[PDB]
């Protein structure tokens, strides 16, 4: 007891130091940043908030544990008050209550008592200015607390957060409206909480009404104030409207627009993966392979760990339907390895045309595919592999006989081979002529693609791609 | 797939169809995008007296797919039911299109200078002084002189 | 309360007069509760379950009357019944095949996109269960063989039920593919070899092919002359548009500049 | 990233891309190609 | 006011949005004004 008793006091000062100065330096700093300039936004503290919340989402959040009473949530949410420069006294009173945890017997004011606490910035009379700071006070205590996931009676407090922070949404739409620049700072905060909206419902029931409530904030951001706001709302749509039926696939046509400009960076990179799985159910491979490839190369920085790895797993799924794929272990990660083992040997059976090997993969490894929901392709991927097998042979040989390729690709009969080659010509896969007597297939080398034709015509898209980046560099140069 | 219900020419099915729409239209805004051609059948029907309201649902679909000025055209022929709603956001977005169209027409009218007048709808000029009555009733004098500078 | 409603479900209808009378009786249901959005008190959705079964047989009456717009009307309604925000509903009977009626009718019109999206009501359990859904997904598998042969062998035994009308349209959409698929391009295929796929004995369909295709009618054989066909060069004209490509290409070099 | 539902749900490894093509095709192979000597 | 002081802010927001947009374009001009005066001074350097 004396050994562990003396080690209890030291830690809580650590949240009283860094976690204090988290919203003391940033929040007190963003005060003057959100009072003016306010260009854009920027307000880089809102992006610095991405380097805090996501950092806090591991440690320490607000709590924790660490060996405190979880009294940081009531501390900053009380006594806002605020006014002219005496707001420093509020930060000074935040230092005064630090000794309360270390001296007296500490008491936990979270949970049940957090209901009037979120009303206090309104009850302090008055805020009087920044809702994003109170939105932060209605989120950063509660939303990182959602990671506990105890599911008992505190989920309605997570809903009470989504209630009183919807009262912040009431102050979001009603207040300002003219050169706000807090909404663009809130578009990062409103995004997150709307993400936590979707997350909290997934543990109880998927949201039917919030789907209607999503289009509310969706449509109302147009055209008055929209920067990055509708994109994050469109991400909420395509995320869940994918996993749940129906008709949401073709919905992307009337929504886009794009919506420009893509923000922020990797945030829009995953969006191409979302519509990527969509366009995969449209059966169009070519537009799906370019949006999936662009989804990996445009996505920084990780780690950790498998969040980027699992999304990359199902990303190369469109490559299984392309018909041209290499062995995917070049994309393997030691952490993703154990999870991709049932999905690994799959593509290894795609490179071969054996039915007994391909069907054995579906039987044993089909259990892993149930969680992915990828069973739509397994019926049409049989027709994809037979195109890869015939392309391997047709590219390796000038002439290929139907009887020799019959059992080599084990089509087993001459009649269905005439049906496959016919549809292969219909799809433009093979140029082979066929001489029908028994019959047999006699092809010839295809040429004249040459030099003067394809490379210089493709270079029209290459330079038009490059000369636009010259403007992209100038536009990016004009901001500094 | 309730779009097929519009094939019937009997009216009493249409009011129950729009009764479904306008309530869930928030969630179904994407669904109304394909109802364009079959809404015009009701809007162009002479025996259909709800065309005033059918012009509103025709303005919502075009606003969903990116069309704006066309929704302002239907706002004209939408009758008194369109200008009677001052609630929430939809009132300030339409007057931004309508008054700007009104004030750019008045500047054009002063360039005639006289004679050869362009057609001026009584509904677009009618809400000018009508909504201007909300000014003198609100007693605020600062913007009372502002409308006179707007319309010139 | 209200009714009589389901009393006409067991006897179906002798003609289309009773089908319209049931639609007229269904109108009183559409006047009060309509199709939506009453959550309740889910007991108010009980007559909707009663409304489903008569709309289920209504789609069976729609294929009996052959009317296309009505057929997709009863299906889209029932499509939104299970799509409704309340997923707990009592099990019905005709729900099984009517999900396949519009499924196979949409395969007859060749659309691939809306085929798989209709099975998305229970996509994970497609291959797992519901043998009624297992037949079309295995049927589309045979269309890629192609079949022709294997489809007609599976056309020997089907539950089905009611697919008899759609498998006749499945014929015509397959029958016109014998001319489209097999060529281009083959050289010459013998008389009875083409008859093996077309079955019959000496039908007027292959006689109509000799007219439509043209192509060739040879003795005891068919020819692709001449030749294989049209002998594409393809063209010496595109040298023109190649100079057109340099126009805007040199202009893009001047835009930088 | 880590937002949205991302978190919700030489070496021999480099040669293993090509090495697995040996596993499903033609083994390595010595014995079989060594048996083909006296075949014909 | 209702026309109004709630709407006029949104009207003033458009100008302030364009003012910040213009300031962004101005910030693109301001640093580009230096690239001129620099080379303009370099145009005096060849004359120096």
């Amino acid at each position: 007891p004396p050994g562990g008793g003396e080690q209890e006091p030291p830690p809580p000062p650590a949240p009283q130091d860094v976690e204090m100065k988290e919203e003391a330096a940033t929040g007190g700093g963003s005060t003057g940043e959100a009072d003016g300039k306010t260009a854009a936004a920027a307000a880089e503290h809102s992006q610095r908030e991405l380097d805090t919340v996501t950092l806090e989402d591991i440690k320490e959040h607000v709590k924790q544990l660490e060996k405190a009473v979880s009294g940081k949530e009531p501390r900053f949410v009380l006594r806002a008050l605020r006014m002219l420069p005496s707001t420093s006294r509020r930060l000074n009173h935040y230092v005064l209550y630090k000794a309360v945890q270390g001296f007296f017997t500490s008491n936990n004011a979270t949970r049940d008592f957090l209901l009037p606490f979120l009303e206090e910035p309104m009850d302090t009379e008055a805020d009087l200015q920044f809702r994003p700071r109170t939105g932060k006070a209605a989120s950063t205590p509660l939303l990182p607390e959602v990671e506990a996931y105890l599911q008992l009676l505190v989920v309605i407090f997570m809903m009470n957060s989504k209630r009183y922070k919807e009262a912040q949404k009431i102050s979001d739409d009603l207040m300002q409206k003219i050169s706000t620049q807090n909404r663009r700072a809130l578009d990062l905060v409103a995004a997150k909480c709307y993400y936590y909206h979707a997350r909290v419902y997934e543990f109880l029931d998927k949201l039917d009404v919030v789907r209607s409530f999503l289009h509310a904030r969706l449509r109302t951001a147009t055209l008055r104030h929209d920067a990055d706001g509708q994109a994050t709302l469109l991400n909420l749509l395509l995320r869940n409207y994918l996993h749940y039926s129906l008709y949401d696939q073709a919905e992307k046509l009337v929504s886009k627009s794009v919506f420009p400009e893509q923000a922020n960076n990797n945030e829009w990179a995953r969006y191409l993966y979302y519509t990527g799985r969509i366009k995969a159910i449209q059966l169009e491979y070519s537009e799906a392979r370019r949006t999936m490839t662009n989804a990996l190369r445009k996505a920084p920085q990780h780690t950790a760990v498998g969040f980027k790895q699992t999304v990359h797993k199902l990303l190369i799924v469109v490559e299984l339907l392309l018909g041209e794929i290499p062995d995917r272990l070049q994309f393997r990660q030691p952490s993703l390895k154990r999870s991709l083992m049932p999905y690994f040997l799959l593509t290894q059976a795609v490179r071969t045309g054996n039915l007994a090997k391909f069907n054995q993969v579906l039987d044993q490894f089909g259990e892993k595919f149930q969680a992915d929901g990828t069973y739509t392709l397994i019926i049409r991927l049989r027709h994809n592999v037979i195109k890869t097998g015939v392309r391997m042979i047709s590219l390796s040989y000038s002439r290929i006989s139907l009887a020799d390729i019959a059992q080599k690709l084990q089509l087993d009969s001459p009649e269905d081979a005439e049906f496959i080659v016919a549809k292969a010509i219909r799809d433009g896969v093979i140029e082979a002529s066929i001489n029908h007597e028994k019959g047999y297939v006699q092809s010839k080398e295809m040429i004249d693609i040459y030099s003067t034709r394809e490379p210089q015509l493709a270079f029209h898209q290459r330079i038009s791609f490059c000369l636009d980046i010259h403007n992209m560099s100038v536009k990016a140069m004009r901001f500094p | 797939g309730i779009i097929s219900l519009l094939d019937e020419d009997e009216p009493q099915l249409k009011e129950f169809a729009l009764h479904k729409l306008n309530a869930v239209v928030n969630d179904f805004w994407a669904e109304i995008s394909e109802s364009v051609d079959k809404i015009e059948v009701l809007y162009e029907d002479e025996g259909f007296r709800s065309r005033q309201f059918a012009a509103l649902v025709a303005s919502k679909v075009f606003y969903h797919l990116g069309a704006f000025e066309e929704s302002l055209n239907y706002a004209l022929g939408a009758g008194d039911l369109f200008n009677v709603n001052d609630n929430s956001e939809y009132v300030e977005t339409i007057i931004a299109k309508c008054i700007d169209h009104y004030t750019k027409q008045c500047v054009e009218n002063a360039d005639l200078p006289e004679g050869e007048k362009k057609p001026i709808d009584q509904r677009l000029e009618g809400i000018v002084n009508k909504m201007f009555q909300r000014c003198l009733d609100d007693h605020k004098y600062k913007q009372a002189i502002g409308i006179a500078l707007e319309t010139r | 309360m209200y009714e009589q409603l389901k009393g006409e479900w067991n006897r179906k209808s002798p003609n289309l007069s009773k089908c319209g009378e049931e639609l007229g009786r269904l109108k009183l249901v559409l006047l009060e509760l309509n199709f939506l959005p009453t959550t309740g008190t889910k007991l108010t959705k009980q007559q909707l379950i009663l409304a489903r079964d008569i709309l289920e047989i209504g789609a069976q009456w729609s294929i009996l009357r052959k009317d296309i717009p009505s057929f997709e009307r009863y299906m889209a309604q029932l499509k939104c019944y299970y799509f409704d925000y309340k997923e707990q509903l009592p099990e019905s009977a005709y729900m099984h095949q009517l999900l396949g009626l519009n499924l196979l009718f949409l395969l007859s019109q060749n659309r691939v996109a809306e085929f798989h999206t209709e099975l998305e009501r229970l996509p994970a359990k497609d291959i797992q269960t519901n043998v009624y859904i297992k037949h079309p997904v295995s049927l589309e598998q045979y269309l890629m063989e192609g079949s022709y042969n294997k489809v007609f062998l599976a056309k020997g035994n089907i539950p089905a039920e009611s697919y008899t009308f759609f498998i006749d349209i499945l014929l015509d959409t397959i029958r016109d593919e014998i001319a489209g698929c097999i060529e281009k391009a083959y050289e010459k295929i013998l008389f009875t070899e083409a008859t093996r796929i077309l079955f019959f004995n000496t039908p007027k369909k292959m006689t109509d092919y000799a007219k439509k295709r043209g192509w060739v009618l040879g003795p005891n054989n068919y020819y692709s002359f001449a030749s294989q066909q049209q002998k594409p060069e393809d063209t010496t004209i595109p040298s023109t548009e190649l100079a057109k490509q340099v126009i805007e290409y040199a202009r893009q070099l001047e835009m930088i500049v | 990233m880590s937002e949205k539902k991302q978190p919700v749900d030489e070496d021999n490894w480099d040669d293993d891309n090509v090495e697995d093509d040996f596993s499903n095709q033609l083994r390595a192979e010595l014995e079989k190609h060594g048996y083909k000597m006296e075949t014909s | 006011l209702e026309e109004g002081k709630a709407g006029s802010g949104l009207r003033q927001y458009y100008l302030s949005k364009i003012e910040e947009l213009q300031l962004i374009v101005n910030d693109k001009s301001q640093n580009l004004r230096r690239l001129q005066a620099q080379r303009n001074e370099l145009n005096a350097k060849v004359r120096l």
